[PDB]
DNA sequence: ATCAATATCCACCTGCAGATACTACCAAAAGTGTATTTGGAAACTGCTCCATCAAAAGGCATGTTCAGCTGGATTCCAGCTGAACATGCCTTTTGATGGAGCAGTTTCCAAATACACTTTTGGTAGTATCTGCAGGTGGATATTGAT
DNA sequence: ATCAATATCCACCTGCAGATACTACCAAAAGTGTATTTGGAAACTGCTCCATCAAAAGGCATGTTCAGCTGGAATCCAGCTGAACATGCCTTTTGATGGAGCAGTTTCCAAATACACTTTTGGTAGTATCTGCAGGTGGATATTGAT
């Protein structure tokens, strides 16, 4: 019974639409066709290194299940201080 | 009578103290060191809540969300450096558009 | 006679709109399928609290704002009001992200 | 009521809310707000907690008193926030003091 | 003389030692030898300090090798925590099995 | 005394003394047996690392004695340590030596 | 005077070894507010330290405990 | 039947002569004079240790040279040799001194 | 190309700042042996919340294309502004010498920790009952782009 | 300049998600007192290193000339934005479901603390020897810039 799917090419969930309102936000008027992969390649270097971080706090807990805390301590260490997810 | 009534604080000075002990800061924790710190604490909660209220009441709302707070602090140049390295989840930017940006 | 918006108008317009607002850009199950696909070549068979995720979210569409706004203000710096890569190469190395 | 009993999750919300209500009688917090609230205090408080700390250290004290958290806040804080945090803390040990 | 005789201690001799075990025929100025003094000093405070807060995430009293082990490995790059990590347990088999 | 801990763990670096100092230190209410022996290692060995490429650096340049220059170019010139002592200063260091390419002759 | 003792030539050495190759005359003045504003930030936290320690004399500790909470950790003068 | 160089081959030669040198590049008393000025308006009749101001220079220099290091880049940007005000103004911008 | 001018290189040198070496003395650090105390791993398990699917819309927003405008990349060019260059002098460095104050030592007490009843309270739990505001609405102002 | 095709505005609607309002019980927290210990302020001293100024040293302020970099202007065109058009298997949302795994609880023992006693040692301090290399030279050779 046990599903179980391989996740791959995931990144690309990260839209063309989605990336164009994160620079609206940010205040940009104007897109090279090309920000656009770049963007991709930035923000997985960002969830890497957090989630990487995240993932060794939930391991040193014996913890199979990643916590908003072990989020926030990660963030925390990377001096990306987040409020809104407790501790 | 509590430590807090009497330093005239509504922040918890017995709670302050006592996670001053828990954390291992030092090995002995001064007396009024937690009164002093319940004190700031208190300060800088009454002068966040005075700008976002503002904040609130500008936008036609009675009720303080995150946004509120956000427009809150990066308006005010002091409470901006203060949390310059932390993120207010469901807080938003401020307007602004640079002046090349718009049309002529 | 069918009309038109010029080149530019739409974007400022969009800016204002998403200056205004505080709602996640991007699409939930999209981002954590992102999420879970990253943190599963770390390590097999993790789960993850629905606030983790959306913690990894805020965080992320923060750091992408932000990131834009200096990159925005890199191309200016060039006397251009398209962002290119090499904006978004320059903001990450004087940010430390790079050297 | 109880399920096991869960351990008891302590927060500054009653008192984050206490303020809000001498500042603002009218206005309310929404519970995210009230959580970002609660998230700054924590958050100020280990940083105040930890220069003091350090400053102890430095000195060769084993003991953190209201003069350590002085300097702490003088450190931490910018220019009018540290100014006024400092009086409204001497104001506190001050009036503490003088009640016995 | 035990007056002006307020002992500072430091890593100097320790970090000498090493020295020569990897680089026998080669000498340290004193400056330089302050650098690796203040080396040792914050990369232990670094550690430490990671270890601390572990501990407290996880309601614990004790700092283990375990604290240090997780706490090498969220504040050393890639490699260097690799070897790190096999040093010091290399170092904590040796010293359990010991007489 | 018998053996020192130090010898018992095959290392230089004092683990009486780090053991003492994560106690003096106030890190937690309790410092394991293990913890000062793993810590020592892992500061021996990164000694270890930046002595052996700071050595190679004086070489390199035709000289026995290590300097904060060498220790310089050690660490800047290895990503890993570069990394590690990104937000810090080597006093009497100095920089690489690079030049940007758009400004050399012609 | 004293910010400007900070010489034009001075400057220029350091652009140098910064790898600059030619530099515009408003620089001088530019580099002199930046390095006050540099000072000002470090010395006042040093200065913080002393009156703590209940000194007349700012020592190279002071200093270099400043330094570090500017997120600027300098190695060689922690005696 | 005088000699000249060609405006920045002295420049190049310069760049290549302090990248090769650790010494301090701004006079030691000049320096000592400013550090005591700015230290009088937070406290008066301050003594500085010799290596209390040593410390402040060597720190003050790496800054600089590292800040021309980014400047330099915000320049070549904007397809410049010569670096500008607005470049060390983007450069501060973006590490975040003047955010 | 020619080739004079000057920067740069290398070898060999030597004097001395600072590195080693060795002896000595001494607090405190560090290990060893011994009762006693307790953090937290281990086993059992309640019970919260995570993964999963069903199944629609509550259909939203996206991907694809095709047009054509206008921002970017190129090219050229004038004049403006910084680079090079030369040396007395006026400021910095370097050495000399009281004396401020940091660092060392010792004294003692205000306030620290330990710790035992006794009191108070914030968290939670659980239903019970308001209200601010999102989201839909019209419908009366505002902006834009073609003339 | 007018204005029509659109986007935007703001105030007044509703239904409901989420917020405030009860009263309950209780374990933990916090106040009070007393019994005992001690950190560090305070007062005193000596010598270390700091500020000051002896003269001895050398980096730089100055102006002038012009090479070449930078900004302005003009051109061209492709890479971008706006919008129509077909349609997700695509996201959201709802809602139920089983059940993994987190977290509460109790037990209990290995390893921590505590402390007393022995011995080892790193830091400090003279006193002596000694050497790596900075900075002098000379002579060769490469680089640069006018031909
Ligand atoms: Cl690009
Ligand atoms: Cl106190
Ligand atoms: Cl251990
Ligand atoms: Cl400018
Ligand atoms: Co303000
Ligand atoms: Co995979
Ligand atoms: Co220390
Ligand atoms: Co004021
Ligand atoms: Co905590
Ligand atoms: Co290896
Ligand atoms: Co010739
Ligand atoms: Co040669
Ligand atoms: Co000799
Ligand atoms: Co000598
Ligand atoms: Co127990
Ligand atoms: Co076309
Ligand atoms: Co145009
Ligand atoms: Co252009
Ligand atoms: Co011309
Ligand atoms: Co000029
Ligand atoms: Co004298
Ligand atoms: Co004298
Ligand atoms: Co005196
Ligand atoms: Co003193
Ligand atoms: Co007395
Ligand atoms: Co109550
Ligand atoms: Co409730
Ligand atoms: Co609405
Ligand atoms: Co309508
Ligand atoms: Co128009
Ligand atoms: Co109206
Ligand atoms: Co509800
Ligand atoms: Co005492
Ligand atoms: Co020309
Ligand atoms: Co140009
Ligand atoms: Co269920
Ligand atoms: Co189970
Ligand atoms: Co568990
Ligand atoms: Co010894
Ligand atoms: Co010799
Ligand atoms: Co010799
Ligand atoms: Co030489
Ligand atoms: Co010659
Ligand atoms: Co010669």
């Amino acid at each position: 019974k046990r599903h179980r799917k391989v996740l791959r090419d995931n990144i690309q969930g990260i839209t063309k639409p989605a990336i164009r309102r994160l620079a609206r936000r940010g205040g940009v008027k104007r897109i090279s066709g090309l920000i656009y992969e770049e963007t991709r390649g930035v923000l997985k270097v960002f969830l890497e290194n957090v989630i990487r971080d995240a993932v060794t706090y939930t391991e040193h807990a014996k913890r199979k299940t990643v916590t908003a805390m072990d989020v926030v301590y990660a963030l925390k260490r990377q001096g990306r201080t987040l409020y809104g997810f407790g501790g | 009578k509590t430590r807090s009534s009497r330093a005239g604080l509504q922040f918890p000075v017995g709670r302050v103290h006592r996670l001053l002990r828990k954390g291992n800061y030092a090995e002995r924790v001064g007396a009024g060191a937690p009164v002093y710190l319940a004190a700031v604490l208190e300060y800088l909660t009454a002068e966040i809540l005075e700008l976002a209220g503002n904040a609130a009441r500008d936008n036609k709302k009675t009720r303080i969300i995150p946004r509120h707070l956000q427009l809150a602090v990066r308006n005010d140049e002091e409470l901006n450096k203060l949390l310059g390295r932390v993120t207010i989840a469901q807080g938003g930017v401020l307007p602004n558009i640079q002046s090349v940006l718009l049309p002529k | 006679k069918p009309h038109r918006y010029r080149p530019g108008t739409v974007a400022l317009r969009e800016i204002r709109r998403y200056q205004k607002s505080t709602e996640l850009l991007i699409r939930k199950l999209p981002f954590q399928r992102l999420v879970r696909e990253i943190a599963q070549d770390f390590k097999t068979d993790l789960r993850f609290q629905s606030s983790a995720v959306m913690a990894l979210q805020e965080a992320s569409e923060a750091y992408l704002v932000a990131l834009f706004e200096d990159t925005n203000l890199c191309a200016i710096h060039a006397k251009r009001v398209t962002i290119m890569p090499k904006d978004i190469q320059l903001a990450r190395r004087i940010r430390g992200e790079r050297a | 009521g109880k399920k096991r009993r869960k351990t008891r999750k302590e927060s500054y919300a009653i008192y984050v809310y206490k303020v809000l209500k001498q500042v603002h009688p009218d206005t309310g917090i929404s519970s995210k707000a009230m959580s970002i609230m609660n998230s700054f205090v924590n958050d100020v408080f280990e940083r105040i907690a930890g220069e003091a700390s350090r400053l102890a250290h430095y000195n060769k004290r084993s003991t953190i008193t209201s003069r350590e958290i002085q300097t702490a806040v003088r450190l931490l804080l910018p220019g009018e926030l540290a100014k006024h945090a400092v009086s409204e803390g001497t104001k506190a040990v001050t009036k503490y003091t003088s009640a016995k």
